[PDB]
RNA sequence: UUUGCUCCACACAAUAUAGAUGGAUACGAAUAAGGCGUCCUUGUGGCGUCGCUGAACCAUAGCAGGCUAGCAACGGUGCACUUGGCGGAAAGGCCUUGGGUGCUUGCUGGCGAAUUGCAAUGUCAUUUUGCGUGGGGAUAAAUCAUUUGUAUACGACUUAGA
């Protein structure tokens, strides 16, 4: 129809960090509609894509993707920790990100 | 200690009908109509019967409860002010220079004009507040009479006149000159 | 200090050769666990009798539950406490459904009104007030009147979402 | 010309006021106010609903419009008897409040297929209503 | 949730509104705030006037230009509360701040767009009743903001139009209601009712 | 330490910065408060400073030692040939302040004003306002609806006037154009004027 | 200064992007009070009803949504056109009339889909610009130099010149 979407929307928030030091190996993800750590336990291990554009066509597309997975829950409000094959660029704090429904346990 | 409920009673006479929505109060009676905004308070008015209205405060502190009675008073003086009405009498006081008091008008004014105070060449002017009527009392020496439905407006217009006559740069024990509020009462006789 | 339990604690001086079977004293102690409770016992015991833990022995420790946990009670409460500039005796009245809950709010009260921490307070007595109008303080008496009813004006519902499409209402 | 002073008529905390418990192991269950402890605390008993006689904070509970005759400090057996007598359950169930609750619980239980069926029906209901809307 | 979220500042507490706006920006949410002049600050008018004059005496001693700037407008008093909650000297901060717009009144297109509220910054939910508080418009006007009358005027005009709009809609939803109920009791209706609809 | 002797500072800090002005024609930063009961008139005028001279007149000042006596006084003289009206601008109120909504112009424009719109007159094809001029040739629709739009909106109304500098001994030839606020009554009456 | 400029239309090429992926879905005011319906004496009015969250409402089925037939309705909706009207706070958008046209999953049919091999964003958005085409539309100025002195350290300013 009008909606083709198979993933849940999300936001790249931060790197894992202290007050004064960050950890680019871990990204903190806000998943839409997940407000508690319990809700967020559903998504652990789900795979994440960050999709973007580039000028050079490569394998035939001008669209590229960084892949990752959700790893643990973060804090009380339903934020989630996730790692990616290569670390996310950090200009993407605030950028949208796609959480999929696979691998499925339902 | 947060008193759980304390309340007050507002007695309603046989001529008037008071109506309150939100905290806006309207009291209508023989002599006119007065309205007042109570929204700054947090009390709950309750009608019981046509001659009786209650005001109460729930789970209130000292300062809050203190404000209950004064709410009752304000609405009371509205009720009586709309029936009996209010009358403030003032007298002139001077030991040499006679104080000369008139009523002038500029552009729909009604100002109170005080001349020669302590010999002053300066002309003092206090505005007549809407709702108050000033009559220079016949048969009484240097008496001025302010009257109206609103205590607040009459008491204030009076005070305005008594203060415009304050005496600077003299011993105000020796120099007593002024226009002072000499009686407070109602418009209707008997009561 | 924590959520309190009430303990019976019984102790005695160690038996001597010439004084076997010494005299067995009991205290009722409010504490969050038996470790603190036994500590408190020796605390007050050394304030009364000639002993200390080293020469004494704990005979028995037992928790005492409320006899009627769902029944509302008016508690009279007696306390000694230290202020910055002196030490003082007090009497407060607390209304609640168990001794253990009453001592909870007492300790909260002393902290809030008189700035007394737990170390600075002695519970002298806690006893149920059996006849009303033996009830003294009026912040309690208030609640003993017949056919008692009150509203809860200006109600605030907690929002689960950062945005709302309505504007709220405090009606209740 | 009468007086006419407002209303502002609140739900009262009183013996026999029935409350909907908003959070806990009870949570969604009705109960009744037995005694009252202080301004923030009351004793509640929920026997029909299966909620244990207990002291509770008022803020954990939301006052309903329903009331029924209860002796202050009435025990559980008594409470259970007066409750059924007063028929408060059917009275609650009849309220829009309760109905709204049951409604959204049904929605949440919907199967993906059932969701699809709900859609085909709204399509159908929409067709005839929009029709009626154009004829008057 | 939405590409843009329009907040009607009326009856919101400055610092708490600022605090939630700042976070939304940094998370990539565009925000426009309207009716900034109808914003609130706790404390009575005089305290907050005095606090503004406190802020007013700070200036670079050798050149008052390099020194701190004092913006008098309600939207700008707001933007200050907000900008201090953003790390505004970083690319990331400047990025988040460009997602923001503040306005006194409700200017075009936003006037015909829906606006929302923030229950955790809402004064009437937040402030304990009886506490004294302050309206931003009156504060600003006392420190030199020139436009309070022009805004109030335009708003009163805007408010008349919006009333007709509302009236026409309330009437239309009265037909839609009547039609919806004439369909009630039919098959499709009772079937939807079963499925929770 | 401290000054050791006190003296007032030098010069007024309200006149900073002390710099060349942005133009020879100083800007009118304020106009008289509008009283809309009076007939429509200009609130200002343009002219050129010729010079000064001396005057003798009797002084009427009761109480002064020179009451009823003659005094001699210096005066300036500014040359003020009639100004000419080439246009109107309406202004509307906004939360950001006054802004100009539209400007309607006269159909014919003196070369004195046309000159003002060029930095090189002799070389130019002098095309200024030529297309604008045409809007009059049609029934006048466009010019009316602007004139019309001024009335509906517009808190304040100003006329565009210029000087006839050719009536002046000056060598210049390039006239001076400026906006003057109309303080006579009734915004609609104002534009009509 | 080698056929330049602009607006509309498509065409190719680049260039990008603080981050589309069903819908930013419009009273105002009060909160110790209100929304909605209804009646009327049109009021600070009578009666009814609601809240306790948008967990809503709307939309949503079809090769990323192909090719086709019919029925019931007279409804919905897209698009380009036409009628009348409204909006200046930054209006640059809103409403209305009328015919044309496409779609309709309101209901009932016929055909298609594979082999992209068990997942690999599997590409559908909108920014700016450049090069030719042809449909309208338009045919200037500024600067240097010279010159004035209401100006000026130099620049700048202010005059003048077919
Ligand atoms: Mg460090
Ligand atoms: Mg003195
Ligand atoms: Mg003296
Ligand atoms: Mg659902
Ligand atoms: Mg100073
Ligand atoms: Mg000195
Ligand atoms: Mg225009
Ligand atoms: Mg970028
Ligand atoms: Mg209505
Ligand atoms: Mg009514
Ligand atoms: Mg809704
Ligand atoms: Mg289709
Ligand atoms: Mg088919
Ligand atoms: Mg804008
Ligand atoms: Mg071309």
């Amino acid at each position: 129809a009008e909606s083709h979407r198979l993933y849940v929307k999300g936001k790249h928030l931060s790197y894992q960090r202290s007050k004064r030091v960050n950890n680019p190996n871990v990204s903190l993800i806000k998943i839409e509609g997940v407000a508690t750590p319990q809700d967020a336990q559903f998504y652990l291990g789900k795979r994440i894509a960050y999709v973007y554009r580039a000028s050079k066509e490569v394998r035939g597309s001008k669209i590229r993707v960084m892949w990752g997975k959700v790893t643990r829950t973060h804090g009380n409000s339903g934020v989630v920790r996730a790692t990616f094959r290569n670390n996310l660029p950090a200009k993407t704090f605030g950028a949208s990100v796609r959480i999929f429904l696979y691998p499925s346990n339902i | 200690m947060k008193y759980i409920q304390t309340e007050q009673q507002i007695e309603v006479p046989e001529g008037v009908t008071v109506s309150i929505k939100s905290r806006i109060v309207k009291v209508v009676g023989p002599r006119g109509t007065l309205t007042k905004n109570l929204k700054h308070i947090d009390v709950t008015f309750t009608k019981v019967n046509n001659q009786l209205i209650k005001v109460a405060v729930h789970n209130g502190g000292r300062k809050h409860v203190a404000a209950l009675r004064t709410v009752k008073s304000l609405v009371d003086n509205m009720i009586t002010g709309v029936t009996k009405g209010y009358k403030y009498k003032m007298r002139y006081v001077y030991a040499h220079f006679p104080i000369n008091v008139n009523i002038v008008e500029k552009d729909g004014a009604k100002f109170i004009e005080v001349r020669n105070f302590l010999g002053d060449k300066k002309i003092r002017n206090v505005p007549v507040r809407d709702g108050v009527t000033i009559e220079f009392s016949t048969n009484v020496k240097d008496e001025i009479v302010l009257s109206g439905n609103s205590v607040e407006d009459v008491s204030q217009n009076a005070a305005d006149l008594q203060q415009i006559c304050r005496v600077r740069n003299k011993d105000i024990r020796k120099f007593l000159d002024g226009i002072y509020v000499s009686h407070k009462g109602f418009i209707t006789e008997d009561l | 200090m924590a959520h309190f339990k009430e303990y019976q604690v019984i102790g005695r001086r160690l038996p001597t050769e010439s004084v076997p079977e010494p005299k067995l004293f009991r205290m009722r102690i409010f504490a969050s666990n038996e470790v603190i409770a036994k500590s408190r016992y020796w605390y007050f015991l050394q304030k009364l009798h000639k002993v200390k833990k080293a020469s004494g022995e704990i005979v028995s420790i037992n928790q005492i539950n409320e006899a009627h946990p769902t029944k509302v009670k008016n508690f009279g409460v007696w306390v000694r406490y230290d202020s910055r500039s002196g030490t003082h005796n007090m009497y407060k009245e607390i209304r609640d459904v168990s001794r253990v809950a009453a001592v909870e709010t007492l300790y909260q009260d002393m902290a809030a009104r008189h700035r007394a921490r737990f170390r600075s307070i002695h519970i002298l007595k806690v006893a149920e007030i059996e006849k009303t109008a033996d009830v003294k303080r009026q912040y309690v008496k208030q609640f003993l009147t017949k056919d008692l009813k009150f509203p809860l004006p200006h109600r605030v519902q907690k929002s689960t979402k950062t945005f709302s499409y309505k504007r709220p209402s405090t009606f209740y | 010309t009468d007086s006419i002073v407002k209303a502002s008529n609140w739900r009262l905390v009183e013996v026999g006021r029935v409350v909907l418990i908003k959070k806990g192991q009870s949570a969604g269950k009705l109960a009744a106010i037995v005694e009252i402890i202080d301004q923030k605390k009351v004793l509640i008993d929920g026997p029909k609903a299966g909620v244990p006689r207990q002291a509770i904070n008022l803020g954990q509970v939301v006052l309903t419009p329903l009331t029924f005759a209860l002796p202050r400090g009435a025990r559980t057996a008594t409470v259970s008897k007066k409750w059924a007598a007063a028929a408060v359950c059917e009275k609650w169930a009849a309220s829009s409040w309760a109905k709204k609750i049951a409604q959204r619980e049904r929605r949440a239980a919907l199967t993906d297929f059932e969701r699809f069926q709900v859609m085909v029906l709204r399509k159908q209901k929409r067709y005839t209503v929009k029709k009626a809307l154009a004829k008057a | 949730v939405e590409p843009v979220v329009v907040i009607d500042g009326k009856g919101h507490l400055v610092g708490r509104l600022a605090s939630v706006v700042a976070k939304q920006l940094l998370n990539g949410q565009k925000i426009v705030v309207v009716r900034a002049e109808e914003l609130n600050i706790s404390g009575e008018f005089f305290r907050n006037k005095l606090k503004y004059h406190d802020f007013l005496r700070k200036a670079t001693a050798f050149n008052k230009t390099r020194g701190p700037f004092h913006f008098r407008a309600p939207s700008r008093i707001f933007y200050k509360a907000l900008r201090g909650m953003v790390s505004h000297k970083t690319a990331r901060g400047k990025a988040a701040l460009e997602r923001l717009k503040v306005f006194e009144g409700i200017p075009p297109p936003y006037d015909k767009k829906k606006r929302v509220v923030v229950p955790q910054a809402l004064r009437v939910l937040r402030l304990k009743p009886g506490r004294k508080y302050t309206t931003l418009g009156k504060l600003s006007t006392s420190v030199g903001w020139k436009y309070e009358d022009v805004v109030a005027k335009l708003e009163a005009k805007r408010k008349v139009s919006s009333a007709e709009y509302y009236a026409k809609k309330r009437a239309f939803t009265k037909k839609v209601a009547s039609a919806n109920a004439t369909a009630a009791e039919s098959d499709v209706a009772k079937q939807l009712a079963a499925l929770g609809y | 330490s401290h000054r050791k002797y006190e003296a007032p500072r030098h010069g007024h800090l309200g006149f900073l910065p002390r710099k060349r002005a942005a133009s020879i024609r100083a800007r009118v930063k304020a106009f008289p408060k509008d009283d809309r009961s009076k007939p429509v008139a200009l609130t200002s005028f343009l002219g050129y400073k010729a010079g000064m001279t001396t005057i003798v007149r009797d002084l009427d000042r009761p109480g002064s030692k020179f009451h009823k006596r003659e005094v001699v006084e210096a005066v300036t003289v500014v040359d003020t040939p009639p100004v000419v009206v080439v246009g109107v601008v309406g202004y509307v109120e906004t939360p950001r302040g006054l802004r100009s909504l539209t400007t309607v112009w006269a159909e014919h424009l003196s070369d004195e004003v046309k000159r003002r719109f060029y930095k090189n007159w002799y070389k130019s094809k002098k095309k200024a306002f030529t297309k604008y001029s045409a809007k009059y040739a049609q029934d006048g629709a466009g010019i009316e609806r602007e004139l019309a739009r001024i009335k509906k909106y517009a808190s304040v109304v100003r006329v565009l006037v210029h000087t006839q500098i050719r009536k002046t001994p000056l060598a210049q030839k390039k006239a001076h154009l400026a906006e003057i606020q109309l303080n006579g009554g009734s915004i609609s009456e104002k534009v009509d004027w």
